[PDB]
């Protein structure tokens, strides 16, 4: 039970820190997909 | 060039577009039926009789 609760807490922590960057991560993903006047680049 | 940069930023914002709505749990079906509730039905029958 202690092992399970440690796993639950760490999963929740990791999920929270991962979501607190989701918008920027998707923006970066689309920017990578969008990389091809040169000032814009 | 300023308008080109603004257009690129608008493209990024339009494509990302993560709204203020998130699907945490997709639907799964509880394998135990919620109706009929056999025990309460039988208890009601006994008490009514």
């Amino acid at each position: 039970i202690s092992h399970i609760l440690d796993s639950i807490s760490q999963n929740y922590l990791a999920q929270n820190i991962a979501r607190q960057a989701a918008q920027d991560a998707k923006s970066l993903e689309f920017l990578n997909q969008q990389l091809p006047g040169r000032a814009v680049y | 060039l300023q308008l080109l940069n603004r257009q690129q930023e608008l493209n990024i914002a339009k494509s990302s577009a993560i709204g203020n709505v998130r699907i945490i749990d997709n639907a799964v079906t509880d394998p135990n039926p919620v109706r009929p509730k056999k025990t309460i039905i039988i208890v009601i029958g006994v008490v009514l009789g």
